[PDB]
């Protein structure tokens, strides 16, 4: 019976990662004048079949690889990565409640480098390793700001269960107190995935073949949506109704939908930083105010006599 | 509104913790009676 | 290096050997120590060359398996313990991974294989420092751990120290490399009277730092590196001459000088402990030493003097250096023994 | 110590942003009258179980029972 | 047999250092620290170190071996290995795990069992869940002590972070 | 003594005897290196958690943070070499013999 | 070493109160009200005796009172009562803050028909006094006697006579 | 338990969708191709910046590492000292920050 409840988890998500390459294209073609695709299927709904029959069945590139087994275990740790990141999600109730789910998540997100770094270093080409290197340095810059303003928003919270956070928020959104800290973690996720304009690696996998390329892809739209989901539980958290908690999820599903479509829709709006420009980005103007508002966060419950309950 | 609201889960918080406070002469009656239960149970099949 | 860092620096090398010998706990034990290693490796780096590199990086590793080491003798005390006193250890286990540890910290044989090498690729301001301010963390915890430190194993690691302390000083012409030799020596003669009077470690401990550093003074003020240019001494500053040999004729141990104090002394508490055969063997290994650095001290005050004419030019220009309690060290290297009832301060 | 602000504010305003969050993070702690609260709440949660003292007999300051008149009141914390 | 799983993830610890301390390479001996990690953060999450095993994973694994990947792979030189059709490239690989579970399982052998049954921890090792602790991991609590009883500790350890900040920046010059 | 200790102790001499012979690179000696921490803290864990010795479950994050520190400065350190030979050989660091 | 003496199996059997904890939740505060004497009398010998098998009686008193709280609540108000545990059982936390109209309905109902006043925020968490009969014990721990410790120094501190007494060294 | 069962299941997943991408198209049989970039030949040279970066990460992790506690500590009862040890912590990340930035050391990755 559990089982059923892993599966009923895991194979939504591929379906969703699926058909959020529909949505992108689709968004993306009207917020560029122009069509998305609508030959294929009805409006475009056979698109996604359509691309993954055609990636699975391409010839793989017999790929000289500098190992074996680095090269197997990057898509590999990827896939794991993108979908144990989901089950301490409150949807209202997760999968696997646990009492450290944030840390938990930050975590298994700290760990999703190695997919980069073993990819980089499984290929032969040095250009490939010397890009490998660059998006884990990217991906590790934004992971210290990623764990700070999610240290300062949860000295509101009380624990680290993700389910204490939406007993949280019943009164007002965590968006209203936190906002700044809002603003840079959405900035934070968006450079986390090497998400638009901070896609460098279309300004590392590119040894693999068409199919584990697609595990690359769909490890990262799954990371994509799995973010969406945790910054709307963290910070635009919905009402719940034990007794019908259809309500809470049909009301985080349509918050999760709106932020991947602003992900969506940031993606077609701006030019790509330089390298050196998104990390002046982090270095030098997110991490002053993201210590200023751990400071902030620390003592400002402190003053105002709000300290949140542990249990 | 989280001033407001994190004093009333506090006080929440105390109640929950009075609640527990109440049951734990019980809880602990019951389990000094359950760990004396199974030492016994163990001496006599140990003197078995 | 920047002299605010710097200052930083060696405040934060003096503040972890602080932290080790104020602490009643073993996690600030580690944490001094860690700290003390993290903060010399720049003092070594000072000059930016190769052999600084690799000095730093073979110090590294020995310091930070020494470090390891430590803590596991840490956990399994407080497994068979449950505490965490810097007092005696509960398990002689746990008592020869600390002795071990703490041998490998002091460059004690055989872990001494790390001492001739750094001490030769580092500057000699560095080289003072790693032969006198860092022996005083591991040397204080041997001092509140002596009622677990196994005897056996105590005096094999202090005659094997002074053996080869004493059999490294021959093939050398690096002066950095005979000092390290010296330190050797002289740790083997620390923990040699360590289970029978610590006092005189302190004592020995005390004398040594003030040769070690009188010594390492006096090759900064010439700044000569090698016994070969450590010859042009005499006509360059002829009262530089002579200090260097009679503080050196104070460090092989020979009366009445006080470097005649340590070793005296700590047979002088041996054969109280009826160990008539021990200390007879580690002194004949001291007058071994005697006979190398002998040897050297026939080299500059006697017979291979000859100069090289640009030595003129250096008479012109006097010593503007900081030869900072040179002649209090230099003092205090030799004429102490009339004093030698001080030791009473050191219980 | 104006004209200095207002420069700084003009060129790196993220740095002076910082520089006033962290200030007041610092100092207004203890301007406020609602600091002490914090303290007596986190002193006043139970998370062990309030062990009871035997009555020798004189001691007028604890009570008998939880619905006495003495005993520490949470009165200030039900109302604020 | 789910009995004795901290024993079990034990054996497989050791087998892991043993997996790089035979040092095949820097990578694969980043690799095999990196599965070690995992399993000896196993056995401290299955005492109830909740908080413990995060930062095996957080800070040991994620943010430290990260880093050793990282410099190795800005060393070492590479070179190509066998690249043939899918019967080398993936079956070797899944022939070769496969011998390697199988050297996980052969070891639970007649010379293990004399050990394992003579001393059975397993009924009686794990005490953790050892009578009530109430609202609280302790554990947590005594990793939240930090900043109340912990004052020196918190100082000296800021302090070496801060010096350790400063001796990178000093020694990784040049200059 | 007990026996999930004795593997991690296990462990910790099996790294160690990594750690004492080197075959070609100065990062199998600090990967060695930090798996004796890694062991360190996987048996310091067990104890404090074993006890329910409070106040001590702070100590393996301390003995995290300053030896992940201590690896840093190791990393430095090969770096350096790293800049001056090409490759992070032992062998390049033999110029102390005299 | 001596044998521990575990009482026999007739001297442990009691009435148990064999309620779910949804059950013993709801009715916690009027039970840490009406049931406080028998209560803070055994958790008293518990933390004093440190030893249950001298805390068996006392326990059993526990038990003895229990039971005869929610007989109390069988007789006049079983039906306000299981719907509000009903709704306190409903929740995986169990809160208070979901079931606040059948809690006023328990609170109403059991101030009526038994009169018993829930108690304020604040009082359960009290140190109370205990008055018993019982003896105060003169060595929890079973601890034998302290070792007797040195002799301390003591008297005017003398000079030492004819100074350190090394070798040839007068003072 | 159902932790381990479902990263055991998706270990699972993860594994059968790699094989199959991998057996899937070595079906077919459609060419053995051959004649194997900006770079044809170089080896790699070494970048001091990517290394100071990697460290500045593993020193602020720590950093962040002693900071995690925080949301448990403010439920103790000696306020003042744990607002003065959370405020010296994030000072000292912030003045390990400012020495970063004066001795150059964000620089052409800022
Ligand atoms: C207690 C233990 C103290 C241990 C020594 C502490 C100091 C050494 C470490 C710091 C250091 O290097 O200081 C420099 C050091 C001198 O060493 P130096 O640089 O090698 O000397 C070169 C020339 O003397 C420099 O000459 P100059 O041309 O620069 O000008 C004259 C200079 C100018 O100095 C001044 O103006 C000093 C007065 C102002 C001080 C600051 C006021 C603010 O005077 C001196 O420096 C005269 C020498 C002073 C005596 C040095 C040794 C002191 C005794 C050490 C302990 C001996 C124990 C023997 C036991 C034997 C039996 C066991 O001391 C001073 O300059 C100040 C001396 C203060 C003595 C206080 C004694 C009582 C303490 C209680
Ligand atoms: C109304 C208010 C006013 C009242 C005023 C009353 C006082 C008025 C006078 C004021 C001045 C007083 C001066 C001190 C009192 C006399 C001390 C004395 O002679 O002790 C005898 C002492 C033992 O003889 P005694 O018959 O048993 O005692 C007669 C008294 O009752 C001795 O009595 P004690 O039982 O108290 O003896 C104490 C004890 C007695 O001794 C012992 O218990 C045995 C320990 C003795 C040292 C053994 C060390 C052996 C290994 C090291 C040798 C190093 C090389 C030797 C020197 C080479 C050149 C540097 O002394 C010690 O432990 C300290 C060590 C010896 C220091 C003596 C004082 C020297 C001050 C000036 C130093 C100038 C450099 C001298 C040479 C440096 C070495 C001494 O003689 C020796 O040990 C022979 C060594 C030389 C003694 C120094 C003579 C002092 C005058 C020297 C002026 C000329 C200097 C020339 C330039 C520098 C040298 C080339
Ligand atoms: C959670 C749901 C979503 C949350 C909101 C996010 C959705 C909106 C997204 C919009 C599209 C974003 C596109 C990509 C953005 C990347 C570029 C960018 O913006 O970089 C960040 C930019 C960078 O600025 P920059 O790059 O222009 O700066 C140049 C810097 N120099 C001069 C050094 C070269 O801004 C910031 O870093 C600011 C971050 C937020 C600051 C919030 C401060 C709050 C107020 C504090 C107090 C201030 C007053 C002082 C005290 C007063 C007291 C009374
Ligand atoms: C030959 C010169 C060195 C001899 C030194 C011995 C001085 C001494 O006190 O001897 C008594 C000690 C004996 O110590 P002991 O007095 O404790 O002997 C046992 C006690 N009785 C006698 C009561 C049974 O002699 C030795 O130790 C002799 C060996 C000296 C050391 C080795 C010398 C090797 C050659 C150089
Ligand atoms: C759920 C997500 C999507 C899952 C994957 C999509 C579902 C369908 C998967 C199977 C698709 C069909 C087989 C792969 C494509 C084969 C294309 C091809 O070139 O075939 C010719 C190949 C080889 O044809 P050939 O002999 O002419 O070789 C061509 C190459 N030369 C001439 C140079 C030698 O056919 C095969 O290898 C047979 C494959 C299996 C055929 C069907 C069996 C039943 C399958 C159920
Ligand atoms: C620079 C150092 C700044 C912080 C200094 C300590 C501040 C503090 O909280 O002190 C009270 C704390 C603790 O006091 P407290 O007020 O928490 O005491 C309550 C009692 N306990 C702790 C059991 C809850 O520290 C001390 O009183 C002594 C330790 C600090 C000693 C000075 C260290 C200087 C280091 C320089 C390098
Ligand atoms: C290259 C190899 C293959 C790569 C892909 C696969 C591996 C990498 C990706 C998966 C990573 C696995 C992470 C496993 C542990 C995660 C942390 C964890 O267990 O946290 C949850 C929870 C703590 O929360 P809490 O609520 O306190 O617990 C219940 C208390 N009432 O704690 C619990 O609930 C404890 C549950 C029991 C303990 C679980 C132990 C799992 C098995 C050991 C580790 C397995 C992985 C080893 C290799 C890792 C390589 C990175
Ligand atoms: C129970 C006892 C407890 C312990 C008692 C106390 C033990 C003290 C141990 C002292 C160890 C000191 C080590 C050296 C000092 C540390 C800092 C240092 O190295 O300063 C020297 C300084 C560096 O200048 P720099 O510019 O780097 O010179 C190199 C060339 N450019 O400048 C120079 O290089 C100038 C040259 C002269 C330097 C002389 C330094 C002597 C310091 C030691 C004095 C003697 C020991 C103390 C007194 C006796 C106590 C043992
Ligand atoms: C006491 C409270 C706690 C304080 C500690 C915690 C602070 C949290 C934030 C941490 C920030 C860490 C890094 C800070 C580095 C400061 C030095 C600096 O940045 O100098 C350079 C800069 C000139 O800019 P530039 O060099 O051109 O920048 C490169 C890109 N163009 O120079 C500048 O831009 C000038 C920056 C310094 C002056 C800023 C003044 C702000 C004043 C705000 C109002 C008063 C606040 C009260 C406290 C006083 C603060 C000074």
């Amino acid at each position: 019976m559990f089982m059923i409840n892993v599966l009923t988890l895991i194979i939504p998500i591929l379906l969703a990662v699926a058909f959020l390459t529909l949505v992108e294209r689709k968004v993306l073609g009207y917020m560029q004048f122009r069509k998305g695709p609508n030959v294929v299927g009805p409006y475009g709904l056979l698109q996604p079949i359509a691309d993954a029959i055609k990636l699975f069945i391409k010839e793989p590139l017999r790929p000289a690889t500098s190992s074996i087994s680095m090269f197997i275990l990057a898509p590999i740790l990827a896939l794991t990565l993108a979908l144990t990141m989901w089950i301490p999600l409150p949807m209202p109730y997760p999968l696997i409640n646990m009492n450290l789910g944030v840390l938990f998540m930050l975590a298994m997100s700290s760990l999703a480098v190695y997919s980069i770094l073993w990819s980089g270093w499984a290929s032969n080409s040095k250009y490939a390793l010397i890009g490998a290197l660059r998006a884990v340095a990217q991906t590790i810059s934004y992971e210290v700001t990623l764990a700070i303003i999610l240290l300062s928003v949860l000295l509101m919270n009380g624990s680290f269960t993700l389910s204490t956070l939406i007993i949280t928020q019943e009164q007002v959104w965590l968006i209203f107190p936190a906002w700044p800290l809002a603003m840079m973690w959405f900035i934070s996720t968006l450079a986390e995935t090497n998400r638009a304009p901070f896609d460098l690696t279309e300004g590392f996998n590119v040894e693999y073949a068409a199919g584990p390329f697609a595990l690359f892809f769909m490890a990262e739209y799954a990371n994509i949506i799995m973010m969406n989901i945790f910054t709307t539980t963290l910070f635009l958290g919905a009402f719940h109704n034990p007794y019908m908690p259809e309500l809470y999820t049909i009301n985080f599903t349509i918050k999760s939908l709106l932020l991947s479509i602003t992900f969506l829709w940031i993606r077609a709006s701006y030019p790509r930083f330089r390298y050196d420009q998104l990390m002046h980005l982090l270095w030098k103007n997110f991490l002053p105010l993201t210590l200023a508002l751990c400071m902030w966060h620390v003592s400002l419950p402190i003053l105002l006599s709000s300290i949140p309950p542990q249990t | 509104s989280m001033m407001r609201w994190n004093r009333e889960r506090r006080r929440l918080q105390i109640e929950d913790f009075e609640a527990r406070i109440a049951l734990m002469p019980l809880l602990q009656a019951e389990k000094d009676r359950r760990v004396l239960q199974m030492l016994r149970e163990n001496l006599e099949e140990e003197a078995t | 290096m920047n002299p605010i860092i710097l200052i930083i620096i060696l405040m934060t090398v003096m503040l972890g050997t602080i932290i080790v010998m104020i602490s009643t706990h073993w996690l600030l034990i580690w944490i001094g120590f860690e700290m003390n290693m993290l903060a010399i490796i720049p003092i070594m780096m000072k000059k930016h060359n190769p052999r600084a590199t690799e000095a730093s990086t073979k110090y590294f590793l020995t310091q930070s398996t020494a470090s390891m080491l430590l803590m596991m003798a840490i956990i399994i005390n407080l497994m068979f313990s449950g505490q965490w006193t810097v007092m005696k250890l509960f398990n002689p286990m746990a008592s020869m991974l600390m002795t071990m540890a703490l041998a490998m910290k002091l460059g004690m044989a055989p872990f001494h294989f790390w001492v001739p090498e750094v001490t030769q690729g580092i500057p000699l301001s560095s080289g003072l420092i790693l032969l006198t301010w860092q022996k005083l963390a591991p040397m204080s915890v041997l001092y509140q751990i002596l009622p677990s430190i196994n005897l056996d194993l105590i005096l094999t690691l202090s005659i094997l120290s002074i053996t080869i302390g004493g059999w490294g000083g021959l093939n050398q012409t690096q002066l950095r490399k005979i000092m390290a030799y010296s330190s050797i020596a002289h740790m083997g003669w620390m923990t040699a009277v360590l289970l029978y009077n610590p006092t005189m470690t302190l004592l020995n401990l005390i004398i040594y730092i003030i040769m070690t550093s009188t010594m390492f003074t006096l090759f900064m003020a010439n700044s000569t590196t090698t016994t070969l240019s450590l010859s042009h001494t005499w006509n360059k500053a002829p009262i530089m001459t002579i200090l260097v040999l009679i503080t050196l004729l104070s460090m092989g141990g020979l009366p009445p000088l006080s470097g005649f104090m340590p070793k005296w002394m700590i047979i002088q508490e041996m054969t109280k402990n009826d160990s008539i055969i021990l200390p007879t063997l580690m002194a004949i290994t001291a007058l071994l030493n005697l006979y190398f650095y002998m040897r050297l001290t026939y080299s500059t005050a006697l017979t291979m003097f000859p100069s090289t004419n640009n030595m003129k030019m250096k008479w012109q220009f006097p010593t503007t250096k900081r030869m900072t309690l040179l002649p209090t060290m230099t003092v205090l290297s030799t004429m102490l023994l009339p004093l030698t009832p001080i030791l009473s301060i050191l219980e | 110590v104006a004209a200095f602000l207002k420069n700084v504010w003009a060129k790196e305003p993220v740095l002076v942003a910082s520089f006033a969050i962290a200030g007041l993070a610092v100092i207004l702690p203890t301007l406020s009258p609602y600091t002490k609260y914090s303290l007596m709440i986190n002193r006043a949660t139970p998370y062990n179980y309030p062990v009871p003292l035997r009555d020798d007999g004189n001691m007028p300051d604890v009570p008998s029972h939880p619905q006495d008149p003495q005993g520490p009141s949470l009165e200030w914390l039900k109302r604020l | 047999m789910m009995t004795y799983i901290v024993f079990i993830l034990s054996i497989i610890f050791v087998m892991g250092f043993v997996g790089f301390s035979s040092k095949p390479s820097p990578i694969y001996g980043g690799l095999g620290l990196i599965v070690s990690g995992g399993v000896g953060c196993g056995i401290v999450l299955n005492f109830g170190g909740s908080f413990l095993g995060l930062m095996v994973f957080l800070i040991y694994l994620g943010g430290m071996m990260v880093v050793f990947g990282y410099t190795t792979a800005m060393a070492t030189e590479q070179y190509p290995e066998v690249w043939v059709s899918n019967k080398v490239v993936l079956g070797t690989f899944i022939t070769g795990l496969l011998m390697e579970f199988l050297m996980v399982y052969y070891v639970l052998k007649d010379k293990e069992v004399e050990i394992v049954f003579k001393f059975n921890g397993m009924g009686d090792w794990v005490i953790y869940d050892t009578g009530d602790s109430g609202f609280f991991s302790e554990e947590a609590m005594g990793i939240a002590a930090l900043y109340s009883y912990g004052t020196w500790l918190v100082i000296v350890t800021g302090w070496s972070l801060l010096i350790g900040v400063v001796v990178i920046m000093e020694i990784t010059r040049g200059n | 003594m007990s026996l999930v200790y004795m593997n991690i102790m296990m462990a910790f001499t099996v790294s160690l005897t990594g750690l004492l012979m080197y075959r070609s690179h100065l990062m199998s000696s600090l990967l060695c290196l930090e798996g004796m921490m890694l062991s360190l803290f996987i048996l310091a864990t067990l104890m404090i958690l074993n006890s329910h010795f409070t106040l001590a479950s702070m100590m393996p994050i301390i003995l995290l943070v300053f030896a992940a520190c201590e690896a840093a400065l190791g990393l430095s350190l090969l770096v350096m070499v790293s800049n001056t030979y090409g490759t992070d050989y032992v062998q390049n660091l033999n110029l102390l013999q005299c | 070493p001596g044998i521990v003496e575990l009482p026999s199996l007739e001297d442990l059997k009691v009435q148990e109160v064999k309620v779910s904890s949804s059950v013993l939740k709801a009715a916690a505060h009027h039970y840490g009200a009406q049931c406080d004497k028998p209560n803070k009398e055994f958790m008293l010998c518990r933390w004093e005796e440190k030893d249950p098998r001298r805390c068996l009686e006392e326990g059993k008193l526990v038990n003895q009172c229990a039971l005869e709280f929610f007989r109390q609540i069988k007789r006049h108000c079983a039906e306000p009562f299981t719907e509000y545990w009903t709704c306190i059982d409903y929740s995986g936390l169990q809160l208070f803050r979901r079931c606040r109209k059948e809690q006023a309905q328990f609170d109403k109902c059991v101030l009526d028909k038994l009169g018993w006043v829930r108690p304020d925020l604040g009082e359960l968490s009290k140190v109370t006094k205990v008055k018993t009969d019982r003896p105060l014990p003169e060595n929890p721990y079973h601890s034998r006697a302290r070792p007797e410790p040195n002799p301390e120094v003591e008297g005017d501190l003398k000079p030492a006579r004819h100074g350190s007494r090394l070798f040839f060294w007068t003072m | 338990m159902n932790l381990m069962i479902t990263l055991l299941t998706n270990f699972t997943l993860a594994t059968l969708l790699v094989t199959i991408a991998f057996w899937l198209p070595q079906l077919n049989v459609y060419s053995e191709k051959t004649s194997p970039d900006p770079m044809g030949s170089a080896r790699l040279p070494f970048s001091m910046k990517f290394f100071l970066v990697a460290i500045t990460f593993l020193l602020f992790d720590l950093e962040i590492a002693l900071l995690l506690p925080l949301p448990w500590a403010s439920q103790t009862t000696n306020l003042n000292t744990m607002l003065t040890m959370a405020l010296l912590l994030i000072f000292l990340l912030a003045v390990s920050l400012a020495y970063e930035w004066t001795q150059k050391g964000l620089e052409w990755t800022e």
